[PDB]
């Protein structure tokens, strides 16, 4: 993912 | 509880204590204007601040972070709806505030064919007088559920999972202890709560078609 925000605020 | 159980679920609990509505919110739930739209929007805002306070508080769940960084976006992809629900079954049983929450809900561009289940799963999860423990391990547990559609790894999840499980079991042993087919009941509220995904997704269908916009974070997690 693709999840590119989810990827990120999951630091 | 084991010493080693204690501390997985005081600092469950320590997380879990910290999720509350924002003033800000709670601020407009009361004042802004009352229509299908800006009570969407009301709940587009809330929905996207939890899955925040969700992300962190998965974080926290041990193991969890440690997870192939991937299996990991399967599982808060997969659970966000079931927690929110969950969530929302614990706010609309403690109340009232929420009387006014339930006003908007009922006029936001939801079909009455799932304003009818959203509501009876409410009542039945009234009826099981859960504890902030049983809302928090069921979360977790919701959370770290091994069936999501991306699961790679899903033995892995599995094994992260069970230890909470083992929790939930002994605390129903612990504080209900003349109601022993407690726990049993929890498990079946859980299976009640996954037909939310079928309900979430009809009303996803309803406010696109309805063009409805939602946000970054949630177009995301619910690919729309
Ligand atoms: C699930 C929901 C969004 C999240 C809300 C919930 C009702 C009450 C809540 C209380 C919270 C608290 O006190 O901490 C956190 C937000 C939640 C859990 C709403 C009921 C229907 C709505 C919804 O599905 C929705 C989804 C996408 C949208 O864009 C708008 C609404
Ligand atoms: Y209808």
């Amino acid at each position: 993912e693709r999840h590119k925000i989810l990827h990120r605020l999951l630091q | 509880l084991t010493p080693d159980q204690q501390t997985l679920l005081h600092f469950i609990m320590d997380s879990y204590n910290k999720q509350r509505m924002p003033q800000e919110i709670t601020n407009k739930i009361l004042k802004e204007e009352f229509s299908a739209e800006e009570n969407f929007l009301i709940l587009t805002e809330m929905a996207t601040n939890h899955v925040q306070v969700l992300v962190e508080f998965t974080k926290k769940l041990p193991g969890f972070q440690t997870l192939d960084h991937e299996d990991q976006i399967a599982l808060l992809k997969g659970s966000a709806v079931e927690a929110m629900f969950l969530r929302s079954a614990e706010i609309f049983n403690k109340k009232g505030h929420s009387d006014l929450l339930e006003e908007r809900i009922r006029n936001s561009g939801i079909s009455d064919e799932y304003i009818t289940p959203m509501f009876s799963f409410y009542k039945s999860i009234g009826e099981l007088k859960m504890t902030q423990e049983e809302y928090a391990l069921l979360t977790a547990i919701v959370i770290l559920s091994p069936d999501r559609q991306y699961i790679k790894d899903r033995e892995a999840v599995e094994k992260l999972q069970e230890p909470l499980l083992d929790v939930l079991q002994k605390l129903c042993k612990i504080h209900q202890p003349e109601n022993p087919q407690h726990f049993a009941c929890l498990l079946g509220r859980l299976t009640e709560l996954r037909t939310f995904n079928h309900h979430h997704a009809e009303m996803l269908m309803s406010w696109r078609v309805n063009d409805h916009k939602f946000t970054p974070l949630l177009c995301e997690i619910w690919d729309v």
